[PDB]
């Protein structure tokens, strides 16, 4: 149980809750200057599922804020639901916008209490935030199931994590990364990931994060419009197999 | 409609002296203009160096000194000891305004001896705020003993004076000559006059017919 | 009946307040203060019943400073002002309500200046200039006359004075001296007091 | 009733009459107006009395225990605000209190007045109760920080004096302390018959 | 033997047998005697220190003024069940102005202490009383027990060698009716000292006294006013 | 009477207690030095990862402008304690004007850890914290809290990996001497920090208060600054004298 | 009254594949003028919008709470919000204090996000709709905007007609009324733009 | 054995065993044609004396949407309550049916309550939940996790696997409500244990005019592999 | 048996509540002695390193002017149960406006034990102090248990202590004496040179309030040994 130390002091259901990540698919943030990014892979792969909504794993929270998650899929039902709440009593507390901070303190206050009180389960469930504010610019965060949060320039939550991370350590260009740049690393670090060859467009699914004229703006990337992200892959790496 | 209140009438007094202290009251009880009975005394024997006068509300004085009689009892089990004057006194400063916004109507006068052997007298608001004194009335007819207590007991308006400490024995004429006094003028005194005196010895009563129109 | 005023420009915002509290017939102070620092770029001047003024600033500065703690930075007067006008406003309807009048004032970086009336019923309202009190029946008339956007510091004291010299002039009460303090980029300043010599 | 108090070089003065009344009726005259919180504060008595001294020594209990878990005497400010956000709780529903604090700390001597309503005010001049109008212009002409102690003395009781031969819900004796660095100190309780001789002549 | 870590749990025997051990409680704590005439009721007890420089335990508590007990076991429950006693005899005087009957007080007694012996998650009452009052139907003796059962007795002793104190009552039930007073307290002391060794005796430090009768409130005599108790007894061989 | 519940042991003990301060000893090193008119704190780095922003690895946190806090032990727990503690701080001045000293809000802390040791269906609060800060009179104040609820005053402390071993330097140094500037009350945390630090400079964070300042958190720049005059003062001194 | 401690003045009226809603621009006590531009129109959406007239902090609370539940909806959902169901949402929003009741009237005006026919609707304040198919008025002179409204508006009106209907009910209202006016401002909304405009008027 | 603990491997155990008892239950298809969705399942009895026209697999929850479920009915019998109930406060806040979609999410927060505290168990059942609305079909399925699918065809309970792969191999659009009926039926047909009679099925179609649960007739004039 | 306060041994046995007493003798050792001309206390106070300030380890604290305490065993438990005692005592104060006796504040504070919070009181605390009988030290323990003392030690070296304080003792003794005896006891249960910071130690007398001794107070009795 949860509210038990070990000898050397240990919390080992925290560590399970943990371990209960790789078993959910990969999701990868990417910050730049021009924007901020999320990718995350599609696992729901089959002839018969329809895709009916706009997005199955990035969730929007704000109107300068998406979520992207990683573990028990009810557990982040319930933690999506409580971000949309503590921004919109932000809103209605000041009339501003939540800054992308605030929100993820809240929500690691609510899942700190979990490792705390009784009997209750610790969420099995990392996220990645990305948002924009008028404080620190574009961000991006990453939360643990005991309630740790961190800002980040590129991180991987789920599956072969490890890989993603020791990838975007050797080619992420601090400084010198825009949003073309950081698809384009997106398209490579999934696919020297994933199990299933080819990355199929079927497979995916990328939103961006930008401004225009003053005004935020999250997009959802087509499946036309991630076909070109793929095929300016192979021809990419293709050239590097020239020389030889 | 209803009002919770009624006034019995009632009227009490308190004198204290250098070894002793006389608590006094009427003994009749009346609703308007008739009389209910006319053996009902305002005085309650607490301990053996302690007596209590109530007036006003009857219900009131009587459930006040049941809850005075029950936090006694509790005081001596914790305490293993019984209580003081002043204990009492400032116990039930704190009873009566447990019902700062709907109170007791009583008013209340203690009488007893102090810890090593002087009269004490505490007088008390119907919401608590109490005050050592040698002399107080309470009741119907207050307004007609207390000057004459300030002429015979305080020496007031009178120059030229023996300032002769008050014995008991012309304390106790004192006392009857003023509800001998009241009872011609005030319509609430009434039948008899009760006298509790407290001494190092114990508690007295003694009982003095009055007129009974 | 206790008097408010303040006045916005281009780069600045000019407040005052009188320095009287009244028993029944007597000034028991002529020391008083009105303000509350909620931030190193935002007053609160506070008027209405004896003691919501001093509960009801003293929370909100508490909760404004308890961001900064928190969060490391400070709050917008935009967003200070409608912490206020919640918390007035869900009092109202209660067994707590609070009856003040409040002016708020600050500085931001970014949209500059600002001012904000509020009623005893928490209705947000920003104004180039506002007062409080009897007095503003007088001293708003002539803000309304010889107030301009482009209005400098030394202007706007001297319109300031010539609005509390009215109301000694014309005024029932007395209200012989006043405090005056003004915010800009570099924070809040206590200028001298605008005194009058009655007695 | 009528008190007074102001704080000067020498630390504060406190007075007040002796008298209750319900009404037309002269209950008592021998009344202790001024409340000895602790023996480092005073307080003052105007309006209800029951109110007054059940919550100042409710004030009591809880500066001996700030004392107790702290080691350290509590300040005037703070003893002044617990008083008010104690009787700010009761709001409307008839407590009538108007009493001043009286003290001494790190700070220097101070005065806080209180009320029921929601007050609290400091200063260096304050009166309370009926007779407080006629006390104040005594109390304003006669004043100087600079004063010496017979002198605050003196004008202090003839203040009350005065106060007491115009109002009708005033008189009695003058109970006059004196707060000082090493606590307070009782001054005198002189009958205001005794004082008409020698302001007469 | 894996039918007595809860008091919830019967046996296949029909027995509970964390009751039986809290029964076991009582035998830990030091002696009492308690013992009727027709006109008063008597408590005697050994009381018992800690260290020999400290004082001795209290083992009479006043309840009422009619009604007093002596408590052999836990010292908590006693302190509890006391505070409720009398809890129970105010609200009686305030609401009738009469004093509550001793059958009336054991049965409440009975009925709180049976909560804890079919509801999990609270101890049983580890504490034996001896209730000795006066009513209007003349002196009572009655014995409380850690089952929640109350009996009405003649006389009985409880606690660590109670049975040689039980043993010498059960002889001489015959005439502690018509004894007076200084008898009926003599009788007591004597099967009190029947629980001692040959080695210890009976002293002022030890050994409190509780009365109660129809001219007399219970009161108790601790040290120096057992003394005229004390005189009397033959000074016993072995 | 073993592990897994707050009941106790034979003994006499709480092991439930002990292995929440077990915890404790697997944190990052933060030490803190009392002086006259500075008081000086300083805790090791987490290993930056390459990509992270390290804004928000905050290990002091100001609770009011008179007192400041480091910890060691879990990271959640310690945010949720400052939270509450930071509320409090101002609760304070609520109900009474009068700012917060030092002692006080140690002992709120404590209290609040206490409470989370007397229930089960509650783990206690899995850190440590020393409290430094001022007061009125300007009466430097240095505290230290465990898990337990216990809170002791000292002259200077240490709490993490390697406070059994920071001791020692502090009990063989600590003196009167060492205390004379602020530059050489600094100088005491750069030396003890660097008995368990990567013997870099860049892995270390120190901040200070005075009695007119705020909490003023240092830059590398006089970190290194600091660190080279350490270097120099033991290159001359146990080498080229010895 | 009550709700003439604020004033306030809020029409809406349809044309053909359009609609407009209209306010005056005071902020008043009793009666005495603070601030001449006060909001009263909130927008809901694009092509929807929302009209407040009545006790000014009911105005905000219920414009901020409202503003609360549609972007937990349009967050829940994946869709704009529809006009007809935010007449519900007003209407149980309100109705919620049915004993405590916000003092506000509301008017909404908008355009079906998906074929773009007009909608406007009409509130008391606890939360009868009144859906018209010509015109609502809700505030202080609302007989004297149904005065002007009966004999100017007709059944089709293009925009540039629809405005001076709109505009030319709303002077000639507000000029009759004390404490309503300091100001006027018009939206014109349809599939293609918005049209938002501020009138000459009388400023006593 | 407890339901608020994690395994090492980081896993669910009981949660897994409340889907091992939907998979033990009677069988359940669900096809989404191109203007229709149709549910069918084996409403079989141990004998002849069950009277089958007082119990149904195949319930509506409003005039729009329905239900089947493959695992334990008493289980399905709260969960169609809480169904109708949360369509009907949908209906009372905004006044308009409730869409296929908000009334899973809803219901599968429901599933999810009895996930999460100690002394309850998860339900024993999976859904498929049927709708019509903006012009378009819906179907879904939840699962005792608080869990959701949006299939185009799916089938759940005994021999779910096979019956799902002759979907794959046997379905496609361009269909219509009668074509996809001989469908489901099929697939029913693999591991129906006997004749197939009217009485042995039951089948509920969502369109544009609403839900209907079919009747024997019906049944029985497509038990003829007609249409 | 021996895990949870709701379960007897079959000898009616609570093996918590002794193991609670158990955790005393794991604190410091503190001594009490009455005397017709007062109370003394005297600790050790155990310090662990010389950067803690000892004035921090709070082991004899003032409840009132006229009670002092002295404490042993868990810190929590005596923080609980100081803070109800001070309480209690000016509860006391406004009801009645007179001083509780020590034998009141001792069962006050005794009651708490009562109560299974969810564990025993892993401390036990001497209370010293002048009442109208006098002089009086009680010793209260887990069990809620409280007795008057004329000598008393608790904590790790009680046996010893006790063993000592029963032939130095006797009921005709001063306080200058007694406190000579309680720091001779106390130099042969250390490990540790006894000095003016190793201990506290407090009086309370009839005319003068609660003490606590200095570091010349201490060092000037010390010098005498």
């Amino acid at each position: 149980r949860t509210t038990i130390f070990s000898p050397e002091g240990r919390l080992y259901q925290v560590e399970y809750a943990m371990e209960a990540i790789g078993h959910a698919g990969t999701c990868l943030g990417i910050l730049a200057n021009d924007g901020v990014l999320l990718a995350a892979e599609r696992r729901n792969i089959h002839k018969l599922l329809d895709e009916v909504f706009f997005s199955e794993k990035i969730y929007k929270l704000n109107e300068d804020m998406a979520c992207s998650v990683a573990g028990i899929t009810s557990d982040a039902n319930v933690l999506t639901n409580e971000l949309r709440l503590i921004a919109q009593r932000y809103l209605l507390q000041y009339q501003e916008p939540i800054p992308c901070e605030q929100l993820v303190t809240a929500l690691c206050d609510i899942k700190q209490a979990y490792t705390q009180f009784g009997g209750k389960r610790p969420f099995g469930v990392s996220l990645l935030y990305i948002g924009w504010d008028k404080h620190y610019g574009f961000q991006l965060y990453q939360s643990d199931p005991s309630g740790n949060y961190g800002g980040w320039k590129a991180t991987c939550i789920g599956n072969n994590s490890a890989a993603a991370v020791s990838m975007l350590k050797q080619d992420y260009k601090e400084g010198e990364m825009t949003l073309k740049s950081a698809l384009a690393l997106a398209i490579k670090v999934l696919n020297k990931t994933m199990d299933v060859s080819k990355l199929s467009a079927e497979k995916v699914e990328i939103a961006t994060l930008t401004r225009e004229n003053g005004k935020t703006v999250i997009r959802v990337l087509k499946q036309k419009e991630v076909e070109q992200l793929i095929k300016k892959h192979e021809e990419e790496e293709a050239k590097a197999e020239r020389e030889k | 409609r209803f009002s919770p209140y009624v006034f019995n009438g009632g009227t009490i007094l308190a004198i204290a002296g250098e070894d002793f202290a006389i608590v006094a009251s009427d003994t009749r009880l009346s609703e308007g203009f008739s009389i209910h009975t006319r053996d009902s005394p305002k005085c309650y024997k607490l301990t053996d160096k302690t007596v209590i006068g109530c007036s006003g509300f009857h219900g009131d004085c009587l459930t006040l000194t049941k809850i005075i009689e029950a936090r006694l009892k509790m005081y001596k089990h914790s305490n293993n000891k019984a209580m003081t004057t002043g204990a009492i006194a400032a116990m039930l400063s704190t009873i009566l305004y447990s019902r700062r916004f709907f109170p007791y109507y009583v008013y209340n006068i203690i009488g007893g001896l102090d810890e090593e052997g002087k009269g004490a007298v505490y007088s008390f608001d119907p919401v608590g705020s109490y005050q050592r004194d040698s002399f107080k009335a309470g009741g119907s007819a207050s307004a007609m003993l207390q000057p004459l207590l300030d002429n015979q007991v305080g020496f007031k308006n009178m120059q030229n004076v023996e300032h002769v400490p008050l014995s008991l024995d012309r304390a106790m004429r004192l006392v009857k000559d003023v509800f001998i006094s009241a009872a011609e003028r005030d319509v609430y005194t009434g039948d008899a006059l009760r006298i509790c005196i407290v001494t190092k010895e114990g508690i007295r009563e003694e009982t003095v017919s009055l007129r009974k129109d | 009946m206790e008097y408010l005023i303040g006045i916005q420009g281009p780069d600045y915002v000019l407040v005052a307040s009188d320095r009287v509290a009244a028993s029944n017939i007597v000034q028991m102070k002529d020391d008083h203060d009105k303000m509350f620092k909620m931030s190193e770029k935002i007053l609160l001047l506070c008027v209405g019943e004896a003691g919501d003024t001093v509960q009801f600033a003293e929370y909100i500065q508490k909760n404004v400073q308890l961001y900064k703690m928190r969060n490391g930075y400070e709050l917008s007067p935009t967003a200070a002002a409608n912490f206020t006008r919640r918390n007035l406003a869900d009092c109202l309807r209660s067994r707590t309500p609070y009856h003040v009048n409040l002016l708020l004032a600050g500085y931001d970086e970014h949209e500059g200046p600002a001012l904000y009336y509020m009623d005893y019923l928490a209705a947000l309202a920003k104004a180039p200039f506002a007062a409080h009190g009897y007095g503003a029946f007088l001293t708003l008339s002539i803000l309304d006359r010889y107030y301009t956007p482009t209005i400098s510091r030394e202007r706007a004291v001297e319109l300031l004075r010539k609005c509390l010299e009215e109301l000694q002039k014309r005024f029932i009460l007395n209200l012989p001296t006043f405090s005056v303090r003004i915010i800009d980029k570099n924070g809040i300043h206590d200028l001298d007091n605008i005194s009058f010599p009655k007695q | 009733t009528t008190t007074l108090a102001f704080k000067f070089r020498h630390g504060v003065i406190v007075a007040a009459d002796s008298r209750a009344t319900a009404g037309a009726y002269i209950a008592s005259q021998t009344v202790k107006k001024v409340i000895e919180i602790n023996p480092y504060l005073l307080g003052t008595m105007a309006g209800g009395a029951a109110d007054c001294s059940f919550w100042e020594r409710l004030l009591a209990r809880q500066c001996r225990i700030y004392e107790l878990r702290n080691k350290e005497r509590i300040s005037v400010a703070a003893a002044s605000k617990l008083l008010a956000n104690m009787v700010y709780q009761y709001k409307g529903m008839g407590l009538s209190m108007g009493t001043m604090i009286c003290g001494w700390d790190k700070r220097g001597p101070g005065l806080y007045y209180v009320d029921s309503e929601g007050n609290r005010i400091s200063g260096a001049t304050f009166s309370v109760g009926s007779g407080s109008v006629y006390a104040y212009g005594v109390m304003d002409r006669g004043y100087s920080y600079d004063l010496e102690v017979e002198q605050a003395y003196d004008l202090a009781r003839r203040a009350i004096y005065q106060a007491t031969y115009r109002d009708a819900y005033s008189g009695g004796a003058v109970n006059l302390y004196h707060v000082r660095e090493d606590g307070w100190i009782r001054v005198s309780s002189d009958n205001v018959a005794d004082l008409h001789e020698k302001y007469s002549g | 033997n894996q039918y007595d870590n809860d008091v919830t749990v019967w046996s296949p025997q029909g027995r509970i047998h964390q009751i039986e051990y809290a029964m076991e409680a009582v035998k830990q704590g030091s002696a009492t005697v308690g013992l009727k005439s027709k006109t008063h009721a008597v408590l005697v007890a050994l009381k018992r220190a800690q260290s020999e420089l400290a004082a001795h335990q209290k083992k009479i508590l006043h309840v009422d003024n009619h009604i007093g007990i002596s408590i052999a076991g836990l010292t908590a429950d006693a302190r509890l069940l006391c505070n409720f006693m009398r809890q129970e005899c105010l609200d009686s005087r305030f609401v009738f102005d009469r004093p509550l009957p001793v059958s009336r007080l054991v049965s409440l007694i009975g009925s709180k202490t049976q909560i804890p012996t079919q509801r999990y998650g609270r101890r049983p009452y580890g504490v034996g009383l001896l209730i000795a009052g006066y009513d209007d139907m003349g002196p009572h003796i009655f014995q409380t027990c850690p089952s929640a059962n109350y009996f009405d007795c003649r006389a009985m002793s409880i606690g660590a060698r109670s049975q040689s104190a039980r043993t010498y009552l059960e002889r001489h039930m015959s005439e502690f009716m018509e004894c007076n007073l200084n008898e009926l307290v003599k009788h007591g002391l004597r099967a009190l000292r029947e629980t001692l060794p040959a080695e210890q005796d009976l002293t002022t430090k030890n050994v409190s006294i509780g009365i109660v009768g129809k001219d007399l409130e219970f009161t108790i005599y601790d040290d120096d006013d057992v003394s005229p108790f004390l005189e009397g007894l033959e000074e016993r061989p072995q | 009477y073993d592990r897994a519940i707050t009941v106790f042991s034979p003994d006499g003990h709480l092991f439930q207690v002990e292995y929440a301060q077990e915890a404790v000893k697997k944190g990052s090193t933060a030490v803190g030095v009392r002086g006259r008119d500075i008081v000086v704190l300083g805790v090791e780095k987490k290993s930056v990862a390459k990509l992270q922003d390290e804004r928000t690895v905050r290990k002091i946190c100001a609770l009011d402008d008179n007192v400041c806090m480091a910890f060691a032990g879990l990271t959640a727990d310690a945010r949720i304690v400052i939270n509450r503690a930071r509320v409090e701080c101002q609760s304070h001045r609520l109900t009474v004007e009068d700012p917060v000293t030092v002692e006080y809000i140690t002992r709120y802390i404590a209290s609040l850890k206490q409470r989370y040791t007397q229930s089960n269906g509650r783990r206690p609060f899995g850190i440590s914290a020393l409290i430094v800060g001022f007061d009125f009179d300007g009466t430097p104040r240095l505290y230290q809290t465990d898990p337990s609820g216990t809170y002791h005053a000292w002259k200077a402390n240490a709490i993490g990996r390697g406070a059994k071993s920071v001791r020692e330097f502090l009990e063989k140094n600590y003196t009167d001497e060492a205390i004379e500037t602020d530059d050489l009350t600094i100088k005491l945390v750069i030396k003890a920090l660097l008995e368990v630090v990567q013997s870099g400079g860049k892995n270390i964070e120190l901040a200070v208060m005075r009695r007119d300042q705020s909490l003023k958190i240092l830059n590398p720049e006089e970190i290194e600054k600091y660190v080279a005059e350490i270097e120099k003062e033991k290159e001359e001194n146990e080498k080229k004298k010895q | 009254s009550i709700m003439s401690y604020n004033g306030g003045a809020v029409m809406a009226m349809k044309g053909k594949n359009c609609v407009a809603i209209a306010a005056d621009r005071r902020f008043g006590i009793q009666a005495q003028m603070v601030t001449t531009d006060f909001q009263k129109i909130f927008p809901m959406g694009d092509r929807l919008y929302i009209g407040l007239a009545g006790l000014a902090t009911d105005v905000q609370t219920v414009a901020q709470r409202l503003k609360f539940r549609l972007n937990l909806y349009e967050l829940k959902e994946g869709r704009q919000i529809k006009p007809y169901t935010l007449m519900s949402m007003v209407a149980n929003l309100l109705y919620e204090k049915r004993f405590g009741p916000y003092y506000t009237e509301p008017v909404i005006a908008g355009l079906d996000p998906k074929t773009f026919k007009p909608f406007i609707c009409s509130l008391d304040l606890i939360g009868c709709p009144m859906v018209t198919d010509d015109f609502v008025v809700s505030g202080t002179c609302a007989e004297q905007m149904y005065g002007m409204c009966e004999s100017l508006w007709e059944p089709n009106m293009d925009p540039d007609h629809l405005f001076e209907t709109i505009s030319q009910a709303m002077l000639n209202a507000v000029d009759r009324d004390a404490v309503s006016g300091m100001g006027v401002i018009v939206h014109i909304i349809e599939k293609d733009k918005i049209t938002t405009r501020t009138l000459k008027a009388r400023m006593d | 054995f407890s339901l608020t603990t994690f395994s090492p491997s980081g896993k669910l155990v009981q949660i897994e065993y409340a889907l091992a008892a939907v998979a033990g239950g009677a069988p359940s298809v669900g096809i989404k044609a191109a203007n229709g969705v149709v549910l069918a399942t084996e409403k079989k009895q141990k004998s002849i004396l069950y009277d089958e026209r007082s119990v149904h697999k195949v319930e509506p929850i409003t005039k729009h949407i329905g239900l089947v479920y493959s695992g334990m009915g008493p289980d399905y019998r709260v969960l169609v309550h809480r169904a109708r109930k949360l369509a009907q406060q949908y209906y009372l806040v905004y006044q308009e049916p409730i869409p296929t979609a908000q009334l899973v999410q809803r219901v599968a927060s429901v599933m999810q309550e009895y996930t999460q505290s100690g002394g309850v168990r998860p339900f024993g059942v999976s859904l498929l939940i049927c709708g019509w609305n903006e012009g378009r079909p819906y179907l879904f399925q939840s699962d005792p996790s608080g869990a959701y699918f949006a299939w185009k065809a799916t089938a759940m309970g005994k021999n779910y696997v096979n019956g799902k792969t002759f979907l794959e191999k046997r379905y496609n659009e361009d269909l219509e409500l009668e074509d996809a009926i001989h469908t489901a039926i099929l697939t029913l047909k693999e591991s129906f244990e006997g004749q197939m009679t009217e009485d042995n099925i039951e089948v509920g179609i969502c369109n544009e005019a609403g839900f209907r649960r079919l009747t024997p007739t019906e049944v029985k004039d497509y038990l003829a592999a007609i249409a | 048996y021996d895990r949870g306060v709701n379960t007897f041994s079959p000898e009616g046995r609570l093996f918590q509540v002794e193991y609670a007493i158990e955790a005393i003798k794991l604190g410091s050792t503190a001594i009490g002695i009455q005397t017709s001309e007062g109370v003394c206390l005297a600790v050790e106070k155990r310090i662990t390193s010389p950067l803690m300030e000892p004035s921090s380890i709070e082991k004899i604290v003032e409840i009132d002017a006229h009670i002092g305490c002295a404490m042993s065993g868990l810190i929590a438990d005596a923080k609980t149960l100081i803070d109800k005692a001070r309480v209690e005592t000016q509860n006391h104060w406004f009801t009645y406006n007179e001083t509780m006796t020590v034998e009141s504040v001792t069962q006050a504070v005794s009651n708490l034990a009562l109560q299974f919070m969810s564990r025993p009181f892993g401390v036990a605390l001497l209370f010293g102090g002048v009442d109208e009988k006098g002089p009086q030290l009680f010793h209260m323990d887990p069990s809620g248990t409280f007795v008057q003392c004329d000598a008393r030690a608790i904590g790790s070296a009680s046996e010893g202590a006790q063993s000592s304080l029963q032939e130095v003792y006797h009921k005709s003794m001063t306080l200058k004496e007694a406190i000579k005896s309680s720091l001779i006891i106390l130099k042969q249960v250390m490990e540790e040179k006894l000095n003016a910071t190793n201990i506290e130690l407090a009086t309370v007398q009839p005319g003068q309030n609660f003490h606590m001794f200095t570091k010349e107070e201490l060092e000037e009795v010390i010098k005498d040994i």
